[PDB]
Parts: C-alpha cells; sequence; structure tokens
RNA sequence: GCUGAAAGCAUCUAAGCACGAAACUUGCCCCGAGAUGAGUUCUCCCUGACCCUUUAAGGGUCCUGAAGGAACGUUGAAGAC
RNA sequence: GAUGUCGGCUCAUCACAUCCUGGGGCUGAAGUAGGUCCCAAGGGUGAUGCUGUUCGCCAUUUAAAGUGGUACGCGAGCUGGGUUUAGAACGUCGUGAGACAGUUCGGUCCCUAUCUGCCGUGGGCGCUGGAGAACUGAGGGGGGCUGCUCCUAGUACGAGA
RNA sequence: GUGAAGAGGGAAACAACCCAGACCGCCAGCUAAGGUCCCAAAGUCAUGGUUAAGUGGGAAACGAUGUGGGAAGGCCCAGACAGCCAGGAUGUUGGCUUAGAAGCAGCCAUCAUUUAAAGAAAGCGUAAUAGCUCACUGGUCGAGUCGGCCUGCGCGGAAGAU
C-alpha cells in the first residue's frame, strides 16, 4: 500500500492507564496531494507522485510551477513517489490524509539520519581501541592493520575505515502505531525514527509482515 | 551491572560475608548480571562457625545492585550496594533461611519464591 | 549408505544399478548392504 | 523388446486417437492423453496397437517397450481404473475423507490435510484405512506414495501409514 | 520416490513425473544511467537582422540575454575544504 | 650495494578435510542421548590463573569454543616480554684470553605517502538546443547467529527409570 | 645436442624442448615444425569408424549389466533363460547334554525308501525340530539365453586456500 510524507515534530511519551510509558515519535503528516499518476502504458510502472506542505511562491521555479499547474494543486516543499499495489487507483489532485493509517498498527519509517561528518574507524565501525599505555606510541585510535602481506599486495574492496558517517537514508521497520489523530494531523509511533527534528519522513505500512 | 571480579555482600544467613563473581552464566560473551540473574561466585570471607567455608565455588542470585532496575513506567530503584543470595550449585535453592534487606519484584518468578517469601521488604 | 570406492554384491538379493551416472548397490534383504560409489 | 513386440488389444467401448505422437484414450472412466517420445511409432491395427522403433534412432526398442507398457496401463485405466489400499497402524492414527481432502491424525501436534489431484477419489471404509481409486496409474501411485510419506512405517512396531500389502520386517531393540 | 522399459522379472532413469537444506536466485535494507548500452516520464524557456568567403560548410558584426544558474550576503541538527 | 626474526595487540581475508546451527543414509537406532558416513561454508565460533610463550595444564562457561592458507597474514599499524651487541654474575669447560641454543639481573624500534590499492568527498567534460524535477533499475553492497522456558504432553516410546 | 656466444617460426606466455643458422633491400613465390570455426593466416574438406564425459582439456590400486568389435564355448522348438496358478506318500519323535536338537548349541548315523520329480539341508520365526523361500524340473508361454577370454573408447576412485 502507499504511504505518506510527514515531518518529525519531535519525541515524547504516552502514559498508559496500566502504568506503562511508551516512547513515541510524533510525525506531523498533513494532506498529501497527488501530483502525478504513472501507469504501464505511459511510464512502464504504476505509481502516484505526491507533494506536501507548502512553499513560498517566490522561489517555485517556472518548471515546478508548471508541473503543479497540471495537477491543479498547491505547490509543496517536495515531491515523492509511491509504488501502487495491484488494487488501488488514485486520481490526480486527490488529497490523502493520515487516516490512511487508521488500522495499520505497524509502519516502516524512512528518513535521513543525522550527519556525523568525517568519523573515525572507532565511532564508525565499532573498532576496538588499542592500549592506552604499556608503551603504545601514537596509536590509540588508529585502525591497525589493513591487509595481509605480499600475497594480496592490495587492500580489499569494501575495507572498513574512516570516512563520512551519517546523513544518509535509513529505514526503521515494524514500528508500532501508538495512535492516529486525524484532526491534529498526527501519527504517534512507538520508538525512535531516523533524522533530526524538523526533517522529512516517509511512513509506509510495514512490509515485513 | 555485576561482572567477573565484582565483590558482592551476601544477603542471607548462609555464613558468607563477601563473595566474588567469577562468571556470568547464560550466554557466550555475556557481560553483566542484573537483578534476576544467576552468577557463579567464590567465597572470599565467611563467619567462623557457619554453613559455607571460605573458598567454595557455587551459584548465587543477584538481589540488589546499585545500577538498579527500571520499571515499565521509566522509574528506577537503586540500592546502596550489591548483594546476592547464595544458592547451592546443583538444585539452585537458597542455602540460608533468613533474607536481610529488601529485594525487588524482579525475583517473583516461580523460581525464587522462597526468597520473595523470606525477604522483609518485597 | 556405505560410500566407498569398491561396491560389491554382498548377498543374492542385493543388486547393482547405475542411477544418474553413479553405481549403486540396493539390496532388498536388508538395508545394511546399501552402497554407493564415491 | 519382447514387451514392445506384444501388441496391446483395445477392448470394445474404448476409443483411441493418434495425432502424430500424441495418443488420446476415451473410456468409461474418462480421458487419458500422453505424448510419446520421438523414437517410437505406434499403429492402430484391427482393435489393437502395435509399437515399433522409428528408424535412425538408437535405443528405439527400449522406448517402444516403455510406450507399450504405458499404453497398456492406460487402456487398463480407462476401464475399472486402478485402486490402492493404505493401512494406518498405531494407537490413535485415523483417517477421514471429506470431499476431496484427506484428514489424517498420525500423532502430530498439528492437523495434516492432503489435497487430492483431479482424477483421484478417496474413501475410507473404516477409521484406519484408505482406498484410492483413479484412472491414471502414475498419479494414484504418486498419491499413495506421498500419503505414506507423512509417517512411514517405523521398524519397531510398523506404526504409520503402510501399503495394505507391503511387508514391514520389524526388528527388536537390544536386550538389557 | 511414482510410473517404466533396455533385460517378458526386477529397476528412482534410459523417455516422463514428484518431493527435498541456514548453501544458490529472489524476497528485506542501502548505493545505483560515466548502465559511453550514458534510459524514461512530467514541466519550463528561447521563433531578429546583416555581411563575407576557402562554401554544403563555416566565419563575423549589430540587436537581443529567456528558462535557469552561478556569484555575493544571513546561515544550518549539513560540513576538513 | 639489507626481503626485520618468536609471541601478544588491532584489523582481517579465503579453503573445507564441518566445531555449532541446517538436510539426510546405516546403526549392535525403543525413547532421551549417541556412533559412523554423505550433502552443506549462510552466520556464528569464550572471558580468566601460570608461563615471554605459540602450545599446554588447570578453573569456570558456551549451541560451539573448528582445522588450515594468507612472507609460521599483519613492526613505512602498535608492543618489545623471548631471542643474538656492548655491563655483570652463577654452574660448567679452558693454564688463559674467553666460551655454552645452560641460567641469571640490565639494556635507543626512524620515515611529512609520489605511484598502485582502499575509505570518503569534489571539479571537468560527456550523454546532441538549453533548463528544473521525479523515477526505472543493468548492476553492486549490507544482513543472514542462537539459547532457555511454556503448550502440544508427561502424550508417542519404555518394564521402569 | 642446444644455450653460453643465435636472432626467426611453434610449444598461450616459456635461455637451454621442436623446426631452422639472420650480409643488405623488395607491398614477390615455395616449404619446415606447427596448424586451417572466431580472436588469428589457412578445410565449418572428403570417406569410414568410435566416444557422451565437455572425456578431449590432470591423477593410481581397485570397482561396475556404459557401450564398439573379434575369437571360441555351453544351455536349448524333445521347449531353453526369466516370470509364473506349479511343492512336496522317510520307518521320524530314526542317535543330542534329554521321558523328540534325529537341521539350524556340537558330532556321527546319512541305514530302510517314495515319485514323473522331488530333500538327513541355506536361511529366517522360534536358541526349538512346528513358517517362509529349497539347487526340485512336472505344467504354461514359445526364441534366444548364460557366463568367461582378448581388445577400442569412456565411468567412479578425484578435497585448498584473492
Amino acid at each position: 500500500m502507499i504511504g505518506l510524507v510527514g515531518k518529525k515534530v519531535g519525541m515524547t511519551r504516552i502514559f498508559t492507564e496500566d502504568g506503562v510509558s511508551i516512547p513515541v515519535t510524533v510525525i506531523e503528516v498533513e494532506a498529501n496531494r497527488v501530483t502525478q499518476v504513472k501507469d504501464l502504458a505511459n511510464d512502464g510502472y504504476r505509481a502516484i507522485q505526491v507533494t506536501t506542505g507548502a512553499k513560498k511562491a517566490n522561489r517555485v521555479t517556472k518548471p515546478e510551477a508548471g508541473h503543479f499547474a497540471k495537477a491543479g494543486v498547491e505547490a509543496g516543499r517536495g515531491l515523492w513517489e509511491f509504488r501502487l499495489a495491484e488494487g488501488e487507483e488514485f486520481t490526480v489532485g486527490q488529497s490523502i490524509s493520515v487516516e490512511l493509517f487508521a488500522d495499520v498498527k505497524k509502519v516502516d519509517v524512512t528518513g535521513t539520519s543525522k550527519g556525523k561528518g568525517f568519523a573515525g574507524t572507532v565511532k564508525r565501525w565499532n573498532f576496538r581501541t588499542q592500549d592506552a599505555t604499556h608503551g603504545n606510541s601514537l596509536s590509540h585510535r588508529v585502525p591497525g592493520s589493513i591487509g595481509q602481506n605480499q600475497t594480496p599486495g592490495k587492500v580489499f574492496k569494501g575495507k572498513k575505515m574512516a570516512g563520512q558517517m551519517g546523513n544518509e537514508r535509513v529505514t526503521v521497520q515494524s514500528l508500532d502505531v501508538v495512535r492516529v489523530d486525524a484532526e491534529r494531523n498526527l501519527l504517534l509511533v512507538k520508538g525512535a525514527v531516523p533524522g533530526a527534528t524538523g526533517s522529512d519522513l516517509i511512513v509506509k505500512p510495514a512490509v515485513k509482515a | 551491572m555485576i561482572q567477573e571480579q565484582t565483590m558482592l555482600n551476601v544477603a542471607d544467613n548462609s555464613g558468607a560475608r563477601r563473595v566474588m563473581c567469577i562468571k556470568v552464566l547464560g550466554g557466550s560473551h555475556r557481560r553483566y548480571a542484573g537483578v534476576g540473574d544467576i552468577i557463579k561466585i567464590t567465597i572470599k570471607e565467611a563467619i567462623p562457625r557457619g554453613k559455607v567455608k571460605k573458598g567454595d565455588v557455587l551459584k548465587a542470585v543477584v538481589v540488589r545492585t546499585k545500577k538498579g532496575v527500571r520499571r515499565p513506567d521509566g522509574s528506577v530503584i537503586r540500592f546502596d550496594g550489591n548483594a546476592c543470595v547464595l544458592l547451592n550449585n546443583n538444585s539452585e535453592q537458597p542455602i540460608g533461611t533468613r533474607i536481610f534487606g529488601p529485594v525487588t519484584r524482579e525475583l517473583r518468578s516461580e523460581k525464587f519464591m522462597k526468597i520473595i517469601s523470606l525477604a522483609p521488604e518485597v | 549408505m556405505k560410500v566407498r570406492a569398491s561396491v560389491k554384491k554382498l548377498c543374492r538379493n542385493c543388486k547393482i544399478v547405475k542411477r544418474d551416472g553413479v553405481i549403486r548397490v540396493i539390496c532388498s534383504a536388508e538395508p545394511k548392504h546399501k552402497q554407493r560409489q564415491g | 523388446s519382447r514387451v514392445a513386440k506384444a501388441p496391446v488389444v483395445v477392448p470394445a467401448g474404448v476409443d483411441v486417437k493418434i495425432n502424430g505422437q500424441v495418443i488420446t484414450i476415451k473410456g468409461k472412466n474418462g480421458e487419458l492423453t500422453r505424448t510419446l517420445n520421438d523414437a517410437v511409432e505406434v499403429k492402430h491395427a484391427d482393435n489393437t496397437l502395435t509399437f515399433g522403433p522409428r528408424d535412425g534412432y538408437a535405443d528405439g526398442w527400449a522406448q517402444a517397450g516403455t510406450a507399450r507398457a504405458l499404453l497398456n496401463s492406460m487402456v487398463i485405466g480407462v476401464t475399472e481404473g486402478f485402486t490402492k489400499k493404505l493401512q494406518l497402524v498405531g494407537v490413535g492414527y485415523r483417517a477421514a475423507v471429506k470431499g476431496n481432502v484427506i484428514n489424517l491424525s498420525l500423532g502430530f501436534s498439528h492437523p495434516v490435510d492432503h489435497q487430492l489431484p483431479a482424477g483421484i477419489t478417496a474413501e475410507c471404509p473404516t477409521q484406519t484405512e484408505i482406498v484410492l481409486k483413479g484412472a491414471d496409474k502414475q498419479v494414484i501411485g504418486q498419491v499413495a506414495a506421498d500419503l505414506r510419506a507423512y509417517r512411514r512405517p517405523e521398524p519397531y512396531k510398523g506404526k504409520g501409514v503402510r501399503y495394505a500389502d507391503e511387508v514391514v520386517r520389524t526388528k527388536e531393540a537390544k536386550k538389557k
């Protein structure tokens, strides 16, 4: 089934009557407006392309403005696609809101993880550190050996070493839906989801069943 | 968190006063023992005319840690020290007859009901 | 199954059959004699 | 060889039709069709079928013999068909046919339900035996086989599904 | 294992048909059209003159400067740059 | 006209002659548990005492604590305990200087990375008028482990345990 | 003999192996060893046969109704081989440690005899003679069948590390 695009409002808890604290991530999902519909005949696959939010008209470029004009929808802050199952069809300009998840009870959330920057091998790959004392000289957090002797004579593809960590697309699967609140445009899911506060999230019904 | 080389006070009248964790049971590379968990200990000190001697190796169940336990609502219970109850090595039943100090509800697990019954608090 | 380089008839009821390129001995009398070349 | 060189005689009321290599048999128990392999030719002589090898094919005689046996079993099937009887031995082992599905209880902690194929019909004369009737010999043999496969006869009491006629040849544990 | 000859019997195989494992191909997650085999879809923008010559080509002058972009500035839960 | 040598640390990678987990045949396989052989390399595969030790022996775990190759993998990555410089001593050998694969205490480990390789991140041009987006997915990569308890059921099996 | 002190062509690459000894030039021809489907020059050449593993293109003792070819030999149209509807007139409880093991613990006796032929035994159940197939040769069915020798090509034996 299709999903929606939301925004990570933040994190809080829900207190249940039996005395259990549920850590919840709050995703504000406004109406998602179908901007395009793609089918086998024209595009070779079935999908619906939606937008959400709003953006100031003074920097919607003319190509984007023209694209939104065909659908007759208000310009949003981005565009995202969702593959269609065999059953559902949507129409251009249709508005999809949060009660899609009224009875889903398990969602996957995709976001862009917080960017850690150029991280070393210890933080990036859980490398053991070397001795802090006992004669160790200038090698406390360094990666150690990176290969064998002459026989390979080369470092293998995919070797774990320092580099950029974070700021990449991450999906967390099978998150419980604590509640769906239609009038406030809110989804409360149990647990933590990728990304900093105020970033875009893609919520889909759980595929892992 | 109790790990190997940790010294625990003893919370029953088994004769021991100080024990040392020499293994955390139940899993390869297992690191820590919480409050419901069974460890293996050696006895570092015991009272003279007692039941168990200094040096014997046997099991124990942790009952209080000052790492503490978390309750489902987020609350924690922290003690002032680490304590265990000695169990015999084969049929893991308590060796002593009295339990000193409080315990927690993490023990109410049909296996340490004796410790629950004997404990002053919980 | 006896996997061995020299398979032989052991009784009268045991029989030699080439199944899928490999020589086998299948014996109706008892399964102790069932053999394969390998 | 000798098998192929013995013609199969079609009885009255059974119909055959040879489309090049495909043979189709009409009978009172229904339809059986089969494509022969290229190395065998078959002639409808007077109320009989004759099997011979094509020319230019090695091992044509073996194929002819296989085809002859297949067609003989085919015509035997379209009349009266074939039947296979299975027994269940062991305490609490039961069978029950419901529609085209066999319900078995071979001492599992789950129910076992076998779907029959198109041409096979089952019926249980009593609680602990099954009788399969069908037209095609291969399919009914296959069904009996994978019905037995659920719990094959173990060698200390014979417990499990057995063919009604097969011997088990049980043994005994050690002494002491 | 089923049916089945070669080898009138047997036979899981030669023709044909079934099952069968954390291995294999998928299914799950990420990168991915420099996939030079450089793909597709949607949207937007630009429809003025003239000269020259070694021309089937090109060069140059005037007028024009779009959609966009970049640069600059205030910056960021993005970042060595 | 120099290829640094034992063990540890860090980081690995492949083979399969498989330690566990998966699938099977035979059993002198009642059950539980085993023995042996065949298929299988996806993942997993202890932290301590003694010793420089690899090993080993012990103490406790674990589903298991695999066997090998990789310059006995890895010192332009670390250590420097062993070992083979110079000091000193013991036993022993030698008249002696000195010596011992005997022991004993002490004893400098350099390198700012050009190229290949690898981890990240950009610039140029291309893709055939230019531009802004959203994708398809040829290909790559990641992940792939498992215990215990309960029910089925104290049932099947066993004479009983 | 060659390399050293010899280049050229082949052997993928490869001093020392195979062919062959470079005075210089040619956008001429014939050959050697090796080759002739494409990389890559030349036969998708001709005739006859073999092999089915990618054997060819790694590896033995040994194992096997893989097939191709010989030289001989039995069993047989008086009926062979296989399969079947084919089973049986020992004095017999005829000698064992025994108030039947005379065949199935271990020996002799194997003497009288039956058929058209059949049997003091090879098993199994039962240590147990009480039940199965026995090497029976009676019948049906009616053309090949059973082993051994020499030999060509194949099959398994056959597990390693970027």
